[PDB]
């Protein structure tokens, strides 16, 4: 049979959630920039052997709107939290969603994903070792991506669904 | 009226005229940000409003548009320069027709900006209002139903003319 698992991407304005979302999606990456509201795709694929339903909803960067976004938390299951590794910024908003999302779930072990976008640029303001320090302190997987090169795509988001399972597994 | 300029815009869906709309702009109490939007509107200064697009349209809330430079609702400048102060946040927010700018955070008005459709007043102090729509709310209204609830539009608002009435 299958299972289904609601993953939700967020992150600053311009990380790379949707260009991310949509080469899972739809294999081909988005050079334009094309500023998110809110969306939501599909997808069956097959992860370590068990099929499942991915629900992805893909927010937009702004943090207004607490009803909504507090929302978007509680029903999600798996948070996909992006920065992008030339912008710093980005970077350090990553806590800010990680306590919002403890909060919203009454939870301090909530399945995540730290996800550092645009690795094919060169004009890298974020170390790896810092974004790994910062997943190895929450104890959540860190994941390398590129939307434009597709480097690591199917990977943050697999990982997030075995986050989501070993959550489950507790 | 003695003293706010009037200008208006003819809209178009698909390349179809579907109305006009006129807007008071409030010189008297925002001139920095109404005289931008009035010279935008007529052209005068060589680039403007004439041609772009509605691109974000939800129902309920707002009509945005004024993306006139990256044609993708990310772009946008002003007869200042590329962005230009949030000149005072005097008036609200306070029901449809009223006329604000579109912003990324404080301090980067450019040419974007918003028709509520609805009172919006949790954007009082983070956007300048500056206008009001006069003739055609009716108008507003038509362009409402072509959006949707993630901004996208049905078919292509465009602002088909535009410029100042006398
Ligand atoms: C949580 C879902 N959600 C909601 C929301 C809230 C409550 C209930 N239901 C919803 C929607 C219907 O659930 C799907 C909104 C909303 C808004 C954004 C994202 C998700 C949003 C949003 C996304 C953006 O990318 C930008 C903005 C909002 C602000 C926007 N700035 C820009 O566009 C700028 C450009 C202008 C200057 C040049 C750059 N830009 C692209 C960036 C990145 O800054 C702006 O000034 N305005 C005017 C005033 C109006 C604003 N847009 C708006 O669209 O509000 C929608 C509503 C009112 C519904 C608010
Ligand atoms: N070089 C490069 N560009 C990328 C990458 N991911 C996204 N971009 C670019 O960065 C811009 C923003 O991407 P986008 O996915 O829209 O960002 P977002 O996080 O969804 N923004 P929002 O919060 O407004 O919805 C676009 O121009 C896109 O092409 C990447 O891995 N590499
Ligand atoms: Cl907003
Ligand atoms: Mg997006």
């Amino acid at each position: 049979s299958m299972t289904e698992y609601k993953l939700v991407v967020v992150g600053a304005d311009g990380v790379g959630k949707s260009a991310l979302t949509i080469q899972l999606i739809q294999n081909h990456f988005v050079d334009e920039y094309d500023p998110t509201i809110e969306d939501s795709y599909r997808k069956q694929v097959v992860i370590d052997g068990e099929t499942c339903l991915l629900d992805i909803l893909d927010t937009a960067g702004q943090e207004e709107y607490s009803a909504m976004r507090d929302q978007y938390m509680r029903t999600g299951e798996g948070f996909l939290c992006v920065f992008a590794i030339n912008n710093t910024k980005s970077f350090e908003d990553i806590h800010h969603y990680r306590e919002q999302i403890k909060r919203v779930k009454d939870s301090e072990d909530v399945p995540m994903v730290l996800v550092g976008n645009k690795c094919d640029l060169p004009s890298r303001t974020v170390d790896t070792k810092q974004a790994q320090d910062l997943a190895r302190s929450y104890g959540i997987p860190f994941i390398e991506t590129s939307a434009k090169t597709r480097q690591g795509v199917d990977d943050a988001f697999y990982t997030l669904v075995r986050e989501i399972r070993k959550h489950k597994e507790k | 009226s003695m003293v706010n300029p009037t200008v208006f815009f003819d809209i178009a869906v698909d390349g179809e005229p579907l109305g006009r709309v006129s807007f008071e702009l409030f010189a008297d109490k925002v001139p920095k940000t109404a005289e931008n939007f009035r010279a935008l509107s007529t052209g005068e200064k060589g680039f403007g409003y004439k041609g772009s697009c509605f691109h974000r349209i939800i129902p309920g809330f707002m009509c945005q548009g004024g993306d006139f430079t990256r044609h993708n609702g990310t772009g946008g400048k002003s007869i200042y320069g590329e962005k230009f102060e949030d000149e005072n946040f005097i008036l609200k927010h306070t029901g449809p027709g009223i006329l604000s700018m579109a912003n990324a955070g404080p301090n980067t008005n450019g040419s974007q900006f918003f028709i509520c459709t609805a009172k919006t007043e949790w954007l009082d102090g983070k956007h300048v209002v500056f206008g009001k729509v006069k003739e055609g709310m009716n108008i507003v209204e038509a362009m409402e139903r072509f959006g949707s609830r993630n901004g996208k539009t049905s078919k292509k608002i465009t602002i088909a003319d535009c410029g100042q009435l006398e």
